[PDB]
């Protein structure tokens, strides 16, 4: 009995780990693409002046 | 097309000048008669074509044409059955128009442009195809020979031919661009077939002995090397490994090999059957032949049409085995072809790109996905004949970096006639470890703790066999010796097999595994008898003895009843003592 | 930038090719070599004449000709690209990224070959490191900043050691003082040469265990053309170079198998008809070993480190092959996996006779270590050793004719090796590894024990 | 998971960087349409000839074979036409074997290493 | 030694050894072939049924056998002594030394096949039949005489 309740503790204890395993990982990913979004917003708020100047330094 | 003539014929060396512009590793005919050389050293407008056929009698003015392509094989269906030479043409062919005798520049296709091939498509017009995406399928011998795309060719289907049957060079499926495909492409063969990706191996390949698979096994994406000094086998290893596998198809290379181990497997292999299928068992196997007086620089690119044909029948998803014969003797034609190109050598006269080549040859093994997403894998086997036994070699060791099993065929074990001469002291396997759950599946659940005592066994009867030699065998106590005399039951019962048996030739992992429980529970039960106090000149001569030394000969369907009774005769024999 | 291309290329052979009337590359430059299909190679000018150039070519040489094939010059010197946001990736042996994800913006452009580091301005390496690994916490001791290879045969276990490690290789402030503040270890893996199945075996190890998120990866498989291993230790190495004295990190390197990167040195060496050393290789050598050996240790004034263990393969598995002969001319210490230990199934199979660290004796005692910490390693030394040369002696005289403290011996001998030698993947602290040695040594009689100070050998025997 | 979000930056600042390049090959493919390039290329091929003495001919798009060839008299320098060679125009140096490449495409792709530092610094 | 590169690329090449020894030479006898490094590779080919008598194969394996044991233990009988050996054991060593006195040592002699195939079962007769392990029972019946 010992065995039998040492494996019932394994089992929800599986499903523990595996739980917390899903919601952390789906919670990185959305802040994942948060913050991919939160560079896209600074891109194009100076894209302009990055050209002129590349644009200038590779011209003759 | 850059087109040129003769200036120096050194030996089998062809300079010729006039060729600015060839590319290097080029196919260019040489000669008159059109033989096949090959580009290295450009230097200036000069080419430095090693011709691969015997060079007596060409003059200088003859012209030299290249062809603008390394070294193609063609690939396709109608391999399989087939013996090819070197440069991949069928010797059967050369047989019939040529004679009995191999003569020198004879031109005929790898794949016969006359068979009849019955075609079922997979595609519509407008499936997009991609590199390695099968098309449709042709039925060889036993198998569903699926052709695939070239693996550089992109696009959409624009029209399919209908099912009928068909020739090899027939264009079956056109894309919407002007690409035909036929059923057959060549490829570069020093260029490794693409893999989608590389998994790792945990599967093993069953070689069908009983130390190779038991002590030393080695997994289905693996490599393995045979060294062995002459005399010790290693030719019977190879065919037994021909013969008694799991591979789907078998390329066996031999390069620089005696002309008579070719003659016995196309004379005894049709008369088999491979526990597979059915069917004879040259129906799965291509050998390539270069025997050891056909020219010498044909065996160094007869084991890359070895490797890229068994990298097809991997990317159509088998489980290939590769067999190259004598390494070595592919070493020594790039050492001819290096001082005949004068170089400065290094380690007893071998070109110092040795192990640069024969790693990535072992390097093309492995157990992938295919670029279709049916997964394949193709296993390597081979053999090493170094000189003098002296495993110290440059072949050896520039082998021994990185393949990943190695078996030491000892020859002086070999010389009191212990067959197959694996030591079991030098001969390792790296892949014990990956394959237990494979074993805990599929064979036992304590069978590598069931191997694990068989090897403490062994290497308690080895470390002791000093002293068994030093001081009087009967002189030593009888609980130790014990473990001499079932050491004696090992190395004569388990290790033994005849090859030349009918039915001790081929043991599965039942049979190795119901050998190694019968003489652990004679050790058990012996141990634990001679604990209480009996007679170990008493123990010795029971009969269930020879009933174990007799197991290794019984059928495999006859085995489980055989064993159930011997393992009751082991309890029945230890009480009455 | 203007493009340069010279044409001309008079021979091509092997590694090398030649360019004539070409006198604007400098010496030691990169070039790229562009063939007829349009296909970039790359090379590095290695002499220069007025009237030529020979260049080596890094990527394999077929498909090239003689009236194609132009050669555009780059990077006068060699540099490598190094950034600070590049401790997730993985790069092949030039440094191109080959994960999918874009190359990196460098921060500097580094000279590849390096420079040689003031012997005024390094510092003497000082703090112990622990390894969990009782053969080389006790006897052969590394520290920080510290050159050790790690020697080993055919086929034995030396990726596994190497792998554990870097898994587990702290640093202890416990017993110095320091504070905890912990950093653990950035590691820069190169690799020259690797198959697949050691590939496979360091990366699921990495993911494993959590480090691919601190470790850059320099992979050359072996099917990559042989001859970009003259880059790739350079390439681990300015890396390291960099992250370690410019960012205050840690940094672990560890060189896989310089046996693969010296044959790529003696396939050059000998296109070049260059006079050799002994079985071949060039007479240069120990200046590339100790090129490469010597970009480690410590700085005087910064926090950084680097801490090298290359591995060795030997190919006879012996130490006078010129590889280890050389590599152990040049660093500092070398530890000796031994092919007979590991038939016992014993596991880290090093053996301590011929295996040390030369920077020990700085690193271990009292107030950073324990003050009975180099005498144990000479007293385990001694008895182990002499166990050994009386095994020697039972292999002719039997086992009967030994005395007594004859087999004490004899059995610390063995009680060593699988008590003290053999551990499986555990780690082991230097407290237990202590105590294990203790417990090993209370087999002796204590009036045999000789080089122990008495107090030591008071508080602890039994 | 610190991964993920580690490579998710990497990637979108990456094409941050690819899309500012694209505009960048944009804006110098739409340079040879206004009618500031002539006076351009004229410094470019001047710089050349600077670096490679003895240069024997000058290759170019005919889109300036007329133009630069009144304005390479005084070079002493041959002039033809092989086109495909937009934005730019290329020195052959003496007797073949030698030829010097200047060309906005290739002033690009051979000056983006120290401009992609420099051009995320401005950007972020 | 077999290790000279005349021996061993001959024996890459060919199928088998035979091997005169050195040691049988300073006996007197002759032709001193010892049998136990040479070997056939082929030779299950070449005898059998039909193209020799049946019992060949088993015949020669059985010599083998049985020279093998015994001169092992005249090797073991130099070390320990010349009594401390149980009954079989004289039977392997007078086998032995019947066997290279008179099976060997041949001389001048034009031996048929079949002379010397029944100097084989002549020899083989002084054993036990449960000494004799690889014989099946039909030739050891029809045969050993
Ligand atoms: N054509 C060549 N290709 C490769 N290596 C060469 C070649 N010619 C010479 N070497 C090697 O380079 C060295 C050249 O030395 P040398 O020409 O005398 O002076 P320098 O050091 O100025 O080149 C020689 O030792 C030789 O080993």
């Amino acid at each position: 009995e010992a065995e039998a309740k040492a494996k019932a503790l394994e089992a929800q204890y599986r499903e523990r780990e595996r739980a917390e395993t899903e919601a952390l990982l789906a919670r990185y990913r959305e802040r994942a693409e948060a913050e991919a979004k939160a560079v896209r917003e600074k891109a194009m708020a100076r894209l302009d002046e990055a050209v002129a100047l590349v644009l200038k330094e590779v011209l003759p | 097309m850059i087109q040129g003539v003769i200036q120096k014929i050194a030996g089998p060396a062809v300079i010729a000048k006039g060729m600015l512009g060839a590319r290097m590793y080029d196919i260019c005919k040489v000669g008159e008669e059109g033989l096949v050389g090959e580009i290295i050293r450009l230097d200036g407008d000069t080419a430095f074509v090693q011709v691969y056929e015997d060079t007596s009698g060409l003059k200088v003015g003859e012209p030299v044409v290249s062809t603008g392509l390394p070294l193609a094989v063609e690939l396709g269906p109608g391999m399989l059955n087939g013996i090819y030479d070197g440069i991949q043409r069928p010797l059967e062919r050369i047989r019939e128009k040529t004679g009995i005798y191999i003569t020198r520049g004879v031109v005929v296709h790898a794949l016969d442009r006359e068979k009849k091939w019955a075609w079922t498509p997979m595609v519509k017009p407008g499936d997009e195809v991609r590199g390695g995406m099968v098309l449709g399928t042709v039925p060889e011998f036993g198998f569903t020979h699926k052709i695939l795309v070239p693996p550089d060719v992109r696009g959409r289907v624009k029209e399919v031919k209908p099912a009928g049957e068909y020739t090899v060079e027939e264009p079956v499926v056109v894309l919407e661009d002007g690409t035909e495909l036929k059923m057959y492409h060549t490829w570069p063969v020093r260029r490794a077939r693409p893999v989608q990706r590389k998994l790792d191996p945990n599967t093993p390949f069953l070689t069908g002995m009983r130390i190779l698979d038991v002590l030393f096994p080695v997994a289905m994406g693996g490599t393995a090397a045979i060294p062995g000094p002459f005399g010790s086998g290693k030719t019977v290893t190879q065919q037994s490994l021909a013969k008694w596998s799991n591979a789907d198809v078998v390329v066996y290379v031999g390069c620089g090999e005696r002309g008579n181990e070719m003659t016995d497997v196309l004379v005894e292999f049709p008369e088999l059957t491979d526990p597979k299928t059915g069917g004879p068992l040259m129906h799965r196997t291509v050998l390539i032949a270069n025997t050891s007086n056909m020219p010498v620089a044909a065996r160094e690119a007869s084991i890359y049409v070895g490797v890229t044909i068994a990298e097809y029948f991997r990317d159509q998803g088998f489980s290939v085995a590769l067999m190259a014969d004598s390494t070595s003797r592919w070493a020594e034609a790039l050492r001819e072809i290096s001082s005949r190109l004068e170089e400065m050598p290094a380690e007893e006269g071998y070109p110092p790109y040795l192990a640069a080549r024969l790693a990535a040859f072992y390097e093309r093994a492995g157990k992938v996905i295919t670029l279709g997403g049916e997964e394949g894998a193709v296993t390597i086997v081979g053999a090493v004949s170094p000189p003098g036994g002296d495993m110290s070699e440059p072949v050896t060791q520039s082998t021994l970096r990185i393949v990943g099993a190695f078996w030491r065929l000892d020859a002086s074990l070999a010389f009191r006639r212990h067959f197959p001469a694996i030591n079991w002291n030098g001969s390792y396997s790296l892949f014990t470890s990956a394959l237990d759950p494979w074993y805990r599946e599929n064979v036992a659940e304590d069978y590598p703790e069931l191997r694990d005592a068989i090897s403490e066994l062994l290497q308690r009867e080895a470390g002791l066999q000093e002293i068994v030699q030093l001081v009087g065998p009967d002189a030593l106590q009888d609980a130790e010796r014990l473990v001499i005399e079932v050491g004696r039951i090992i190395r004569e019962d388990f290790l033994q097999q005849n090859a030349y048996h009918e039915v001790d030739a081929y043991c599965s992992m039942k049979k190795a595994y119901g050998i190694m429980k019968m003489i652990l529970a004679f050790y058990k039960e012996a141990e634990a008898a001679i604990k209480r106090g009996v007679s170990i000149d008493e123990i010795l001569q029971l009969p269930v003895l020879e009933r174990i030394g007799r197991a290794r000969y019984v059928s495999e369907e006859e085995f489980p009843a055989y064993f159930e009774e011997a393992m009751k005769e082991i309890q029945g024999a230890f009480k009455a003592l | 930038l203007l493009k340069k291309e010279y044409t001309g290329i008079t021979y091509i052979s092997g590694p090398l090719l030649f360019v004539e009337n070409a006198k604007d590359l400098a010496y030691g430059a990169i070039v790229d070599i562009k063939d007829g299909t349009g296909r970039v190679r790359g090379g590095q000018v290695i002499e220069v004449s007025e009237e030529y150039a020979v260049i080596q070519v890094f990527e394999e040489t077929t498909g090239l000709d003689l009236a194609t094939t132009s050669v555009s010059l780059v990077e006068d010197v060699a540099r490598l690209g190094v950034s600070k946001e590049m401790l997730g990736r993985r790069f092949n042996g030039i440094g191109k990224p080959i994960d999918g994800l874009p190359p990196i913006t460098p921060e500097k452009r580094l000279p590849i070959t390096g420079l040689p580091l003031n012997p005024v301005a390094r510092r003497k390496p000082e703090q112990f490191i622990q390894t969990g690994i009782s053969t080389i916490d006790v006897m052969n001791t590394l520290v920080r900043g510290q050159k050790l290879p790690i020697f080993s045969g055919s086929g034995l276990p030396a990726n596994e050691i190497a792998a554990q490690i870097a898994r587990q290789a702290t640093v202890r402030p416990d017993l110095s003082g320091e504070g905890e503040k912990e950093e653990p270890f950035a590691v820069v893996f190169a690799a020259m040469g690797i198959t697949q199945r050691e590939l496979s075996y360091f990366i699921q190890e990495f993911e494993r265990t959590g480090a691919l998120s601190r470790s850059v990866l320099f992979l050359n498989k072996a099917d990559d053309p042989t001859i970009e291993r003259i880059l790739t230790p350079r390439m681990a190495l300015t890396v390291a170079e960099y992250l370690a004295f410019e960012h205050d990190y840690h940094v672990l390197v560890i060189l896989t198998d310089m046996t693969n990167y010296c044959e790529a040195l003696r396939e050059i060496g000998a296109a070049r008809e260059e006079i050799p050393g002994r079985r071949g290789y060039p007479g240069y050598m120990y200046t590339d070993l100790a090129t490469i050996y010597e970009r480690a240790g410590v700085v005087e004034g910064k926090k950084g480190s680097v801490t090298q263990i290359p591995i060795l393969s030997m190919p006879d598995d012996d130490r006078t092959h010129p590889i280890p002969d050389l590599t152990g001319y040049i660093t500092e210490g070398q530890i000796q996996l031994s092919r007979e230990l590991h038939r016992k199934g014993i596991y880290p199979p090093i053996d301590p006779l011929p295996s040390l660290s030369r920077l020990m004796n700085n690193g271990v005692g009292k107030g950073k270590t324990r003050e009975d910490h180099k005498q144990v390693s000479d007293q385990l030394y001694s008895a182990y050793a002499n166990g050994v040369d009386i095994r020697k002696l039972v292999a002719i005289i039997g086992e009967d004719a030994l005395t007594e403290n004859d087999r004490r011996y004899l059995q610390f001998a063995d009680a060593f090796e699988r008590f003290f030698i053999n551990q499986g993947q555990q780690n082991r602290s230097i407290e237990e590894s202590l105590q294990i040695a203790w417990a090993l040594l209370s087999m002796l009689p204590q009036g045999e024990l000789k080089r122990i100070s008495k107090d030591h050998i008071g508080k602890y025997y039994g | 998971g610190e991964l993920l979000v580690a490579t998710a930056r990497t990637q979108a600042r990456g094409e941050v960087l690819e899309e500012v390049r694209r505009r960048v090959r944009e804006a110098l493919e739409a340079l040879p349409q206004k009618p500031e390039w002539p006076e351009v290329v004229r410094k470019l091929a001047l710089e050349a000839l600077e670096a490679l003495p003895g240069a024997k001919a000058l290759v170019a798009n005919p889109e300036d074979l007329p133009h630069l060839e009144a304005l390479a008299r005084e070079r002493g320098v041959e002039l033809q036409a092989e086109p495909a060679l937009r934005l730019g125009v290329r020195a052959v140096g003496a007797e073949g074997k030698t030829q010097v490449e200047n060309s906005l495409l290739a002033r690009l792709d051979r000056a983006w290493d120290a401009l992609s530092s420099k051009v995320a610094q401005a950007l972020w």
